[PDB]
């Protein structure tokens, strides 16, 4: 498939840590995704690529019932190394560590692997973690650190029935899943649920490390954020607390040019060794 | 230390039935008493090891029930002319030596193993005391690197008792009476199997027998084989 | 002894002071630490390791030791942190109907690897012969069965032992140990230590809407302000102690020593008397 | 023998204090009144030397 691309708008902004905060302005410096980026539009109409797991990712699903459901974060997807097959099924989600690496295709019954290995964790979570022209967004922000996998998560139900694409409105996520799992995860495998016997499209994004300055509400929860890195305007909004900036000039962050080559100069090759009368000669030595 | 009668002369054959008492128990875990009948000269041969199922050899004899806390071996009709000494092995617990008897007279008279697998020694004749004498059981037949093998030596008049029993690759387990100052090594894994004598203390006069099966964790083998033994005669 | 349990146990509060009521145990020496420290320590993940031996064997588990079960059937090296949990089991595993059920693997090549389970039953070569499989004279059944009856002594009984190998690789500790609790004590300056979150105030209570994934609560620059009880749910809010400042209003020390005292910032009832801006 | 070796306490000990103490440990509330039952030993164990 050629695969597609669309602006991510300002979507996928979540909570840092866990901490109440009403009426501030907090300027955090961690992985969020950067505002009006390319975010491939891969549609779900048959695909199921494997994706670079830098450091996060933005997974999104405008399903209708129970189109896309299912991860298969892992580093290798093979038996040697371990993986993640976080599934969601019948009111429940499957949650275990094991290294299953593949059956015949990331397809779904638990078709999906047939093998068996030793595992680490079975956290099966019983609690789910998921109007005609009403469909559903749910985004997901996959971050891995030392010793966790955070997975925060939100469900709104959009209503535009616009031509598939991302909407305009600021929408945060709530954690729910703190595994505390440690296990080298490199690449990302989606998969639907063919049930054989354009509907939908999910959106895969990639996070960078930069610094938010978002609005707490006085209930506590994030209203609005703006980035540092999009615009002067940004950065003039980032350098002073405060989003009604005023009339006049402001000295923003310094700039600098970087190297791009590097010279290392020697005087001129001469005096060279005698070792050329040497290696030549008819009576050497004893 | 065991209870065994000193002599059994008396009705030759009809009402013999020698054994062992002194056990006050109920030989611990695995029961598993062997008879050993010591002559004079050869190495002594394997009669019963466990109280039935009589390996190859004299059918005259069987019949060895445990009563009470000691095992009656039934000797009854079994001939009439024979000089040798019978030895019984108890006690099993673990780490536990000496698990012989004292010397048993059952000569009902009074008066009237070779080519199987191997039997080589050392023949140290004149042991001069102390120094480091080294005896050597070469078996050409069964591994001398995998089985159980063990030693015990004897001294005239004196009875049996446990001196040296070796694992398979990861024991090196000594008696009681050397304490310390025995030090078994396992020659080449492919050739033999020798001993050590490391200064003895006056009390290894005692002629040695390099068995290549325990004595009271005793087991099968196919065949329990022995070999002759040598006179040390120390000079001290 | 020759195919022992290796149940991974890890996210879990391990209170090992009720394994002292479980079961009457004979046998508690824990050679790595003590057990009233080992319940303030975390692991990431115990391996509980149980056989079943006689009486005279249990002393020959132990860091480093040979014997005929110590290092052909099970081996600690000298690292060993956990305990030697044992107990006699001779109530329900002995009968008179003959115990050819378990083994002890009596003949073996060498000693094995320490923490090592081999699960083998092909027949014993004791070389300088292939034996593809044959009994006589040179190649034997390598287990053995036990003797175990109930009409016998101590010494010689069904022993169950169980071992709880410890470990701190790079990963994070999850089995940590009890965590007790204390009363509640509200309008009071009193110190607290939720979870973690150590310091002293008066717990007080609020009217914030905390959302259901938030713990902790900070204030407009750095200062915790309010967290949520580890217990049922209660918003509670942590204000700092009764304090301030105190100066001493002197006419001199030429005339008379009356003097008085002014505390800043307060009401008069958190200490004639008068109370001013 | 001749070189002792204490146990566990449970109270941190003081810097330039002698910890001499021939009791037995109490673990909890449970006096065991001498004789070591479960978790109660002396602080007395013997460095073992080869
Ligand atoms: C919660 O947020 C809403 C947002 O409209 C706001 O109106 C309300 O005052 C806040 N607090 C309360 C009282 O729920
Ligand atoms: C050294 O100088 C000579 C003559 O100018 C030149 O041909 C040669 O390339 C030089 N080598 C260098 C620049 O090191
Ligand atoms: C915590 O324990 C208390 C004990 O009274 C109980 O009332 C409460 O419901 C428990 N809550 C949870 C989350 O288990």
């Amino acid at each position: 498939l050629p695969p597609a691309y669309t602006n991510s708008f300002t979507r996928g902004v979540y909570y840092p840590d866990k901490v109440f905060r009403s009426s501030v302005l907090h300027s955090t410096q961690d992985l969020f995704l950067p505002f009006f980026s390319n975010v491939t539009w891969f549609h779900v109409i048959f695909d199921n690529p494997v994706l670079p797991f830098n450091d996060g990712v933005y997974f999104a699903s405008i399903e209708k019932s129970n189109i896309i459901r299912g991860w298969i974060f892992g580093t290798t997807l093979d038996s040697k190394t371990q993986s993640l097959l976080i599934v969601n099924n019948a009111t429940n989600v499957v949650i275990k560590v094991c290294e299953f690496q593949f059956c015949n295709d990331p397809f779904l019954e638990f078709r999906v692997y047939s093998s068996a290995n030793n595992c680490t964790f079975e956290y099966v979570s019983q609690p789910f973690l998921m109007q005609g022209n009403f469909k559903n967004l749910r985004e997901f922000v996959f971050k891995n650190i030392d010793g966790y996998f955070k997975i925060y998560s939100k469900h709104t139900p959009i209503i535009v029935r616009e031509p598939e694409d991302l909407p305009q409105g600021f929408s945060a996520l709530e954690p729910l899943v703190d595994l505390p799992i440690g296990i080298n995860i490199t690449r990302f495998q989606t998969l639907l649920a063919l049930h054989r016997s354009g509907a939908a499209a999910y959106y895969v994004g990639y996070l960078q490390p930069r610094t938010f300055l978002l609005k707490y509400n006085e209930n506590g929860t994030i209203t609005d954020a703006v980035d540092c890195a999009l615009d002067p305007l940004s950065e003039t909004k980032c350098t002073l607390k405060s989003f009604t900036v005023e009339k006049g000039i402001y000295q923003t962050s310094n700039f600098r040019v970087q190297p791009t080559e590097s010279i290392v100069r020697f005087p001129n090759i001469t005096n060279l060794c005698p070792f050329d009368e040497v290696f030549n000669a008819t009576r050497f030595a004893s | 230390v065991l209870t065994q009668p000193p002599s059994a002369s008396g009705s030759p054959g009809q009402s013999v039935t020698i054994s062992c008492t002194g056990t006050s128990s109920d030989f611990g875990g695995y029961n598993s008493v062997s008879w050993y009948q010591q002559h004079p000269g050869k190495a002594p041969k394997l009669m019963i090891y466990e109280v039935s199922k009589r390996p190859s050899g004299v059918p005259d004899r069987f019949s060895g029930s445990k009563s009470g806390n000691t095992a009656s071996l039934t000797v009854s009709g079994l001939q009439a002319e024979d000089e040798a000494d019978y030895y019984c092995s108890s006690y099993a617990g673990s780490n536990n030596f000496d698990v012989f008897g004292t010397g048993t007279k059952v000569t009902v008279l009074g008066g009237g193993g070779g080519s199987e697998v191997q039997l080589v020694e050392s023949g140290g004749g004149l042991i001069q005391p102390g120094g480091s004498l080294r005896l050597s059981c070469a078996a050409s037949g069964f591994t001398v690197s995998s089985n159980y093998m063990s030693w015990v030596r004897q001294a005239p008049g004196k009875g049996l008792e446990w001196v040296s029993v070796i694992y398979s690759g990861g024991s090196t387990y000594y008696a009681d009476s050397v304490k310390g100052r025995f030090t078994i090594s396992r020659d080449n894994s492919e050739n033999t199997l020798y001993l050590q004598m490391n200064s003895l203390r006056a009390e290894d006069t005692a002629v040695y027998y390099c068995a290549r099966g325990e004595i009271q964790p005793y087991y099968y083998y196919g065949m329990d084989v022995w070999g002759q033994g040598t006179t040390v005669t120390v000079s001290s | 002894v020759y195919a022992w349990n290796r149940k991974r146990i890890s996210n879990c509060v391990a209170d090992y002071s009720v394994l002292y009521n479980l079961a009457p145990f004979f046998t508690f020496k824990c050679y790595g630490v003590s057990p009233t420290k080992l319940n303030d320590l975390c692991f990431t993940n115990v391996y509980a390791d149980s056989f079943v031996i006689r009486g005279d064997e249990v002393r020959q588990i132990a860091p480093g030791q040979t014997g005929n079960i110590a290092d052909y059937n099970y081996k600690l090296p000298d690292d060993f942190t956990g305990c030697v949990i044992a107990w006699n089991s001779n109530k329900l595993d002995s009968k008179v109907s003959g115990n050819y059920n378990y083994l002890y693997r009596l003949f073996r090549k060498s000693n094995l690897k320490p923490f090592e389970r081999d699960i083998s039953t092909e027949i014993y070569q004791a070389g300088n012969k292939p034996c593809n499989g044959v009994a006589g004279f040179n190649c034997y059944f390598p287990l053995r069965s036990y003797s175990f009856r109930p009409t016998y002594g101590v010494g010689h009984q069904p022993y169950r032992v169980v071992v709880l190998s410890f470990e701190l690789l790079h990963a994070p500790a999850t089995v940590c140990g009890p965590k007790k609790s204390t009363n509640l004590v509200k309008n009071k300056c009193v110190n607290f230590n939720f979870n973690g979150l150590k310091g002293t105030g008066v717990l007080t209570e609020s009217n914030k809407k905390f959302l259901p994934f938030q713990q902790f609560g900070r204030d407009i620059a750095d200062t915790t302000d309010a967290v949520r009880d580890p217990q049922t749910l209660e918003i509670l809010d942590i204000t700092p102690c009764s304090f301030g400042g105190v100066s001493v209003i002197t006419p001199g020390t030429n005339t008379s020593n009356q003097v008085a005292v002014l505390y800043q910032g307060v009401n008069c009832t958190e200490v004639n008397v008068f109370q001013t801006r």
